[PDB]
């Protein structure tokens, strides 16, 4: 017989390595696989996906009446209507996404975002709006006049649309903002209602990846 | 990227039973794997999957007392008291371990008569709402194998299960509301 | 190519669901790959969105109760039932990740037509046409309708057509 | 001497598994085979006799 | 199909024996296979086979205990005191081991002077109906090795018995009226 | 010469940690490293450096005892109450291991989010000087699985560390004044 | 199963030996190498150093 001797660590129990097993039924066949389509091999391809997200952040919002914004001609001149803090970990406006309820399970993530936008009104309806992205080391502007610094674009609803919006990419490691400015006032005719409404996506660029996997801490 | 591939992101290897018993005296447990929250959820991501078992029995007790677990699959009868015949019967895994031993480790393979799990069943049995009858697996019964000596015991078992050789079908939104039940997904 | 009966859409109507092999059964019948057309009609002044959505394998779930739903519940049946509650999709699931599934937007700005084929997807080759309900075609209000004067009847209409059936 | 350890599982008794036994008559002859008819392998020939 | 050929359809690893005894002392089992009425019929389909043993003793106790198990196979004298002189006779053989270990394992190979043993024995010995004198095997004689420590003790053994390397002859109808007695058919 | 590389130098398993517990009741210690001044000393000399851990626990009482030991990383929750659910959570490795047996033993990887981990930090973290949020690895919290036995019990732990797969950078003179505190470098 | 037995010296614990060991997170990447400068690899680098 050959001569052996047990390491320190004989007998202990992990819980996270991978060894063969004893099978409890041998000599049993399963029933063969069948090609079932819509199979997922990695959990990137589903965070690529585009969702929508909360855009109404305000209160006394309750239900699917937080997926949109109303914009009345009457009410508004030259006022912001919404920002999206991008701090995915935190409570905001993606919480309730598919790229927010995947990376709570990991810890550590790092990739660039994709945003899109898109309106619902009339077909008459006109107007221009612009999007002022603004960087963590700078702070988000509540005047127009500081928010023609930072990149921003001019979208027009009436010639597009719809809107892409790419984020640069940076980790989390221990903000950021995308904000929005009305440009011009809303002009319906006198046939459709005035309110209109936006819809924001978004989704993972295929640069986007996840490290250390932990429990979640939004279920109880 | 190693980490997010869906045979790793299910083989967390968590706790599914821990019931303990005083010396009705053997634990039967069922195989569904809706036992905890955090398992269950994790499960509620796919339609259609398959994977193995791999259970792990660890027992402490509070004495060289030695255990039988035996695994019954669907079909087959489950005993009712300890001393039952049915324990005396080969058709079916058994494993003897004692306690002084590293614990018991059986893999069980998938058992399905479909090509996959289906974990959502929008059908009826019968005539039952999200009960599909070629989805369980059966249940593993641990009595013990000794005369009982007339001291104080408490035998507390706890069971662990790593889904592996794991593939996935058709993604799902996750679920956001708490539960009511384990029978179906009310809120 | 059998279409069903039309549907009125007003600001308070809150989403229609079918289960695709239940709502076609009742019609001239007893490896089928559906096929469905959507179709709602309006004119340049109407406003809003919809989303249609075919969700595999959708289990219900009653509201607030701990009592499973019943035969007549589940399977209506051809005329199709409503959302209680759309936001949780009756089940929890949120609304905002419902894009997961094969689904089309009519924008009523852009478009208002819809096209969606639907595979054969069960695990076992054979299937119980009576008791299980395969797909469940949705469709969800997410941004509602609105002119001057009240809302008006903007009728949606869906044509199933199935290939192989038998 | 190699080293080694103990994985979880070691010195249970399944009643499935097979291994190699010990002989109890090792270097002892059991008596030769011989064709005797009616041999049968597979329990799928004897559910197709009517 | 894997499953359903002859070496896999007898090769259950049942229980065979569960006789204990308190501190006559020693157990002594015969060999014969027609102990439980599972096993019993699943041998009656076939008229001739041929396979080896593989004995494995489970031993619990109600304490650093010895035990020797001793097989002897037909025409050797088998003993009948605990403390006699063919327990020392070293021309068969004896496996001696402790409670803590895991349990004692030793085959058995094929000893019938024929090439199968016959179960079914249409013919008389000498001049009995229905006994063939070379289908027998032995018995299996367990003691203790201990002198007697005065406490209670109870020591239950469990012999359990795998025949693998299988081949078949002859198929027959199954039993369908429930056993008499173990020496013959009758119902 | 074989001796004097940086991987042979810094490879010495010293211990870290002692604390007993006597029959709270569940061992807590923080990952640092700077715990005895003869292994801080010999991290002084380098600026960043890159390992892995080789955590052993040593366990000794003053009994069939099973312990539990768990690893936490940074960012997820550590428990506070010995039976609390965050011990029954599968997102961590946790070892389970006896007394009798060898201990035990387990290596925990390369964790910083940058190249390297950063000993000295002359930064700020938000608004503290010398704390470098990527730097800290984790905590293992080693709780008892059983119910308590109500005589004298006095478990002692002690960790061991060999740091191995070293790599150096930017070498630094030593320290030659003692040491004020554990959190900077005071004299 | 092979047989095997055990040398005098099983199980204890050394603390000069190497040997592997188990990973607590398999399948986990660390974070890549950089080319730092100012690496040193062997103590006799220091000593040289006026």
């Amino acid at each position: 017989g050959v001569p052996t001797y047990l390491l320190p660590g004989s007998g202990q129990f992990l819980t996270t390595d991978d060894h063969s097993s004893a099978p409890a039924l041998p000599c049993f066949n399963p029933t063969p696989e069948m090609h079932i389509p819509g199979q997922v091999r990695n959990m990137l391809e589903v965070v690529q996906v585009e969702s929508m997200m909360e855009i109404n952040n305000t209160e006394s919002a309750v239900g699917m009446e937080r997926l949109k914004v109303d914009i009345s001609a009457l009410t508004d001149v030259d006022q912001l209507l919404f920002n999206i803090p991008l701090d995915i970990q935190l409570d905001g406006p993606l919480r309730n996404t598919l790229v927010g309820n995947i990376s709570r399970y990991y810890t550590h993530w790092s990739g660039s975002l994709e945003m899109t936008f898109m309106f619902c009104g009339s077909f008459m309806a006109t107007g221009k709006l612009i999007l002022c992205y603004t960087p963590p080391g700078g702070s988000c502007p509540t005047t127009r006049e500081t928010a023609m610094l930072g990149t921003h674009i001019v979208w027009d609803f009436g010639l597009q649309s719809s809107v892409t919006l790419i984020i640069p990419w940076i980790s989390g490691s221990h903000v950021g903002y995308v904000t929005c400015f009305m440009q011009t006032n809303l002009i319906v005719p006198s046939e459709s209602s005035d309110t209109c409404s936006l819809i924001g996506f978004i989704a993972a660029k295929d640069d986007f990846s996840l490290r250390l996997m932990r429990d979640s801490p939004d279920i109880g | 990227v190693s980490e997010t591939l869906v045979e790793n992101f299910l083989s967390r290897a968590a706790l599914v039973s821990k019931r303990s018993f005083e010396y009705k005296n053997f634990f039967k447990w069922t195989i569904n794997t809706r036992s905890f929250v955090q398992l269950r959820r994790k499960l509620e991501l796919f339609t259609y999957l398959r994977f193995d078992a791999e259970i792990t029995i660890l027992t402490t007790v509070a004495p060289d007392l030695t255990l039988q677990a035996m695994f019954v699959p669907t079909g087959a009868l489950t005993p009712e008291k300890q001393d039952s015949f049915h324990w005396q019967s080969g058709s079916n895994a058994s494993v003897f371990f004692k306690i002084s031993d590293p614990p018991a480790r059986i893999t069980i393979p998938f058992m399905c008569i479909n090509s996959a799990y289906s974990v959502f069943y929008d059908g009826f049995a019968g005539f039952l709402y999200g009960i599909n009858p070629a989805d369980t697996i059966g249940n593993l019964c641990v009595r013990i194998v000794n005369e009982h000596q007339p001291v104080g015991f408490t035998v507390t078992v706890r069971v662990y299960m790593k889904p592996k050789h794991i593939k996935a079908w058709a993604p799902r939104p996750p679920r956001t509301l708490p539960y009511m039940s384990i029978a179906n997904a009310n809120y | 190519f059998y279409t069903l009966k039309s549907v009125k859409w007003e600001t308070g109507s809150t989403g229609w669901w079918w289960k695709l092999p239940d709502a076609l059964n009742n019609i001239g019948m007893f490896r089928s790959g559906f096929l469905i057309h959507v179709q709602c009609n309006a004119t340049k002044f109407h406003q809003g969105a919809l989303l249609v959505v075919a969700i595999p394998e959708h289990q219900r779930g009653a509201h607030n109760t701990n009592t499973s739903p019943g035969f007549d519940d589940i399977m209506k049946g051809e005329e199709g039932g409503t959302f209680n509650h759309p936001y949780v999709l009756d089940d929890g699931t949120s609304l905002a990740c419902a894009t997961i599934f094969p689904h089309q937007w009519i924008n009523l700005r852009t478009n208002n037509s819809a096209t969606i084929v639907l595979p054969w997807m069960n695990a076992a080759p054979m299937d119980f046409p009576l008791r299980h309900n395969q797909w469940t075609l949705a469709i969800i209000p997410v941004v509602p309708l609105g002119t001057r004067t009240t809302s008006s009847m903007v009728p949606i209409t869906v044509s199933i057509a199935p290939m192989c059936c038998e």
